[PDB]
């Protein structure tokens, strides 16, 4: 029973293995770019004043 | 002053500079001890209490702990003043609040009792917190306001609420205002001993079915923690005070009754709050 | 404002359905297939909680068991239960291995530290004969006590007490099978209020 | 014999991926960040807390206009919060006490339940009569509901107790698509902003990254030792945080099918309840069993502050869609508004 198991998974792998990656550095200055990008919009990181704030 | 002049009505002039010596560092002692569970009590407010069964219990103790501390200073200023130099202006006051403390303690104990006996007779059964703590609140304080300011009403014109020296509560042929202490504080403790045999009767029950032996004798030890926990917060050391009532001739009694009463602020911390193990945790490495 | 008005509805709502939950007990109930649970719950997927009153008091019992999961990925949310039903098939000794398993893990877990059990011996009229056909200490290298009934169900009993680590913290019970249903409830209702009187007590600092 | 020969090759994949795992791995994300400047300590104070649950809140989800909140408890019943003024809209009776995850709709109509039946249940906010009903019970799952979301307000995705996520049609009832593969128990999952992918992840220790048109898992990652209690995307959709036991939680990303970083420290010992992003991603969030939460720096990896205040172990956290304020569910039966 398990012989179809390991045959499914094995098929898995190699249907995951022709995948492509990036380089780590690439995704790294994506992520940058995309921190610095919505960082003035991040009510968390920049405290947000009370007149607008409608938690406050 | 002697401490037994509290529900007595003289000290026998043998063994008063004796014990008077006693009493001061036993109070001195409590003092200390009533400091030290404020502060802790302060420190470990709102956290160690999740339930209401522990609200409520921690709500008794600070009560009995603030109505000890306040009334044994009242107490000590009442005895270091003279008889003389204020006759009206600082003892009467002075006796008033002390005699209203202890009788407010001797209800917060008897509150603490009828709660247990409530609570363990009556298994399932729930009542609404905001409702007991000002049924509790009410009754404790308010029952003493009346019978002190009754007390202060009645004997008040006959100038019999201090008597010579002693400017305590007076006895021994005079008015009757000396009643409100002996006759109610006695009976609250006389109710803290039965809930006690009370639960004495729930501490060795028989086991639930057939199921064999569990411990060779060893809830002997946990039947006396719990003793030694629950006799100094009911206040069953009181009832010495009858035994002033039956002889008031001999020192035995009043020795051991001050002796008791007098480290009762040391019993409750050392039994009450030292032998908890859940402070006992949070304490060893704090 | 009405969104007040509805607020306050169903904070009165939320206090009336607590109040009505403060009277439940809320057992839990284990053992093994065909252990004999179906008598202990039936007397009146994946878990099933059935609901019982008895001396004006509201039980309900869930037959853990049916999961066929990871324990431990959802029994913390099994806490605030007054006790934990067992059920031992006493006639199987086949069943007796994985049932004394369950049982350690149970109990050894760190949420049930504190929550008794009120561990039953099912199937105690037809181990009377399964003795007598097959002796008790052939089925277990172990010393199988005396020969007679009670010494056996009393060595049972020993080796299923001992499990417990904590002994001190949890009081547990045991009981056997009794054909009539009154007499089982007689004693879940006894254990039960037994422990919350425990309960009350160890609260209260008395212990 | 025959499957020795498959064991191999699995094996020599497993390899191969590794090796070109490690290839592509040039330089981790915490050298390239050391130019930037720390976001330092940060004040967060609980404007509002929200209370009337009366047992543990387990599961929690915040609403698509970050004002409507709704929070499930042991209890035994749903509960809808204004989060602007504290109020309480609705209050579901569930039919089952013991819920173990909840979902609020795209749009503010549909609710979604689940637990230890393993049913999940559908109920309609807005309905013709005005009373609160069960719209659809979701059956088929063999075990505890662990996670559920929607996609939309006719499509749902859950994750059960049987190593198996469903994606359900709500009109239909049935299993429109099954993504199976994992080897342990799967506990939650989050969903991609385009929502046209998610990823799960397992008590094996490993998050699957599965694609819902087509229903196979896309990708794999296996980088944690212990259960993964806690998955969240990165708002841009491209990496994703797993929380697990192990009070590490690790930063993957979908294109470089890497492990950015593992956010950890010595004083933490504990595991990850659940975690959660900020609206631009740089602050991280994440719910610890040790009474308290912790906000960390998303691209440096220290902990930018702490939000204790919590009684007993935080269950649930999550951040508004515009980043407002995030919400904290503990087992203390509190809901917190940090901000
Ligand atoms: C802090 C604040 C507070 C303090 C402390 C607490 C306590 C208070 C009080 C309690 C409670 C009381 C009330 C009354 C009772 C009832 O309700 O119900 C009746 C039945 O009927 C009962 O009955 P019997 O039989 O009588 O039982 C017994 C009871 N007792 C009370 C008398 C003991
Ligand atoms: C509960 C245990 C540990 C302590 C009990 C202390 C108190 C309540 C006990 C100790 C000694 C007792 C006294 C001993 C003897 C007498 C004489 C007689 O007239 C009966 C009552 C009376 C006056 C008793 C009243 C109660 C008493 C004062």
């Amino acid at each position: 029973a398990s012989i179809a198991q390991a045959r499914k998974l094995v098929e898995q792998l190699k249907m995951e293995a022709n995948i492509d990656r990036i380089k780590v550095s690439k995704a790294a200055a994506d992520l940058m770019a995309y921190c610095e990008a919505h960082a003035k919009e991040d009510p968390l990181l920049t405290p947000v004043p009370a007149s607008e704030n409608p938690f406050r | 002053t002697s401490f037994s002049i509290l529900m007595s009505p003289f000290v026998p002039s043998t063994i008063f500079p004796v014990v008077k010596w006693i009493t001061y560092v036993g109070l001195g002692i409590s003092i200390g001890s009533l400091i030290l569970c404020l502060i802790i009590e302060a420190l470990f407010w709102k956290q160690i209490k999740k339930s209401q069964t522990s609200h409520t219990r921690r709500i008794c103790m600070v009560n009995i702990a603030l109505s000890l501390l306040i009334a044994d200073v009242w107490f000590i200023v009442g005895a270091t003043v003279d008889t003389t130099v204020n006759p009206s202006g600082v003892c009467t006051a002075a006796v008033f609040f002390t005699h209203f403390f202890y009788l407010s303690l001797f209800f917060w104990m008897l509150m603490l009792g009828i709660l247990l006996a409530y609570r363990i007779i009556l298994v399932f059964h729930h009542m609404a917190q905001h409702l007991m703590m000002a049924v509790g609140f009410c009754l404790g304080y308010g029952c003493p306001l009346i019978i002190s300011v009754i007390t202060i009403a009645v004997t008040q014109p006959s100038n019999t609420y201090k008597r010579k020296d002693v400017c305590w509560l007076n006895w021994s042929n005079g008015s009757k205002p000396l009643l409100a202490f002996v006759v109610p504080a006695l009976a609250i403790v006389a109710v803290n001993f039965v809930v006690v045999l009370l639960v004495l009767t729930k501490l060795w029950r028989p086991t639930v079915g057939e199921r064999l032996s569990r411990d060779d004798k060893a809830t002997i030890i946990r039947v006396g923690k719990s003793l030694l926990i629950l006799t100094p917060l009911l206040g069953l050391t009181w009832g010495f005070g009858i035994g002033t009532i039956v002889d008031s001739q001999n020192l035995a009694w009043h020795v051991i009754f001050a002796l008791l009463n007098a480290f009762q602020g040391f019993f409750i911390l050392c039994f009450g709050i030292l032998l908890d193990s859940k402070l006992r945790q949070l304490l060893f490495n704090k | 404002k009405a969104a007040v008005e509805r607020s306050k509805m169903i904070d009165r709502n939320l206090r009336e359905d607590g109040e009505k939950a403060a009277r439940e007990v809320k057992l839990l109930l284990l053992g093994a297939d065909n252990s004999g649970k179906s008598t202990i719950v039936k007397q009146m997927t994946g878990i099933v909680e059935t609901h019982f009153t008895f001396k004006d008091l509201h039980f309900k019992m869930f037959d853990v068991g049916g999961q066929r999961s990871e324990r431990k990925k959802w029994i913390h949310c099994f806490e605030d239960v007054a006790a934990i039903i067992f059920c031992v098939d006493l006639s199987d000794y086949n069943r007796m291995h994985e049932s004394m398993k369950l049982f350690d893990s149970i109990c050894n877990n760190k949420w049930f530290t504190d929550t008794s059990i009120i561990l039953f011996l099912n199937k105690k009229d037809l181990f009377e004969e399964k003795i007598k056909k097959s002796p008790l200490t052939i089925c277990y290298q172990e010393y199988a006590g005396s020969n007679t009934y009670e010494e056996a169900a009393a060595y049972i009993q020993c080796q299923f007490e001992d499990l417990n680590k904590r002994k001190d913290t949890k009081e547990i019970y045991t009981h056997f099978t009794c054909a009539t249903d009154t007499k089982n409830a007689q004693f879940i209702f006894d254990a039960v209020t037994d422990v919350i009187i425990k309960n009350n007590l160890k609260d209260c600092g008395l212990f | 014999s025959e499957l020795d020969q498959l064991r191999q090759e699995a094996e020599q994949l497993k390899n191969q991926i590794r090796d070109a795992r490690k290839a592509c791995a040039d330089a981790t994300l915490s050298q390239i960040t050391n130019n930037i400047d720390p976001v330092g300590r940060i004040q967060m104070r609980t404007r509002r807390t929200l209370r009337g649950h009366l047992a543990k809140i387990y599961a929690m989800h915040w609403g698509t206009d970050s004002r409507l909140l709704v929070s499930a408890s042991q209890d035994g019943k749903l509960i809808i919060w204004d989060s602007y003024t504290t109020n309480k809209v609705h209050a579901i009776p569930l039919r089952s006490s013991w819920v173990m995850t909840c979902a609020y709709a795209p749009s503010g109509n549909y609710v979604a339940c689940g637990g230890l039946d393993n049913i999940c249940s559908i109920y309609n906010l807005k309905t013709r009569e005005g009373n609160v009903r069960v719209s659809r019970e979701l059956a088929g799952h063999t075990g505890y509901l662990s996670c559920c979301r929607f996609l939309d307000d006719n499509q749902i995705v859950t994750s059960s107790g049987d190593t198996t996520c469903a994606l359900w049609d709500i009109e239909t009832g049935q299993q429109t698509t099954t993504f199976t593969g994992h080897t342990g128990d799967v506990m939650s999952l989050s969903l991609a902003p385009d929502t046209r992918l998610f990823v799960s992840g397992a008590c094996d220790a490993s998050a699957k990254l599965w694609d819902v048109r087509e229903g196979m898992c896309r990708q794999t990652f296996t980088g944690h030792e212990s259960d993964i209690n806690a998955i969240c995307f990165f708002p841009n959709g491209n990496a994703f945080a797993t929380g697990s036991d192990d009070a590490t939680c690790r930063l993957f990303d979908l294109r470089a099918d890497q492990e950015l970083m593992t956010y950890s420290h010595d004083n933490i010992i504990c595991g990850i309840t659940s975690v959660s992003f900020s609206k631009s991603g740089r602050l991280l969030l994440a719910g610890y069993d040790d009474f308290n939460c912790n906000v960390w720096d998303a691209l440096k990896a220290d902990r930018a502050g702490v939000l204790a205040g919590h009684d007993n172990r935080v269950s649930c956290l999550g951040v508004t869609d515009d980043g407002m304020a995030v919400a904290t569910g503990s087992w203390d039966s509190f809901l917190k508004i940090w901000n």
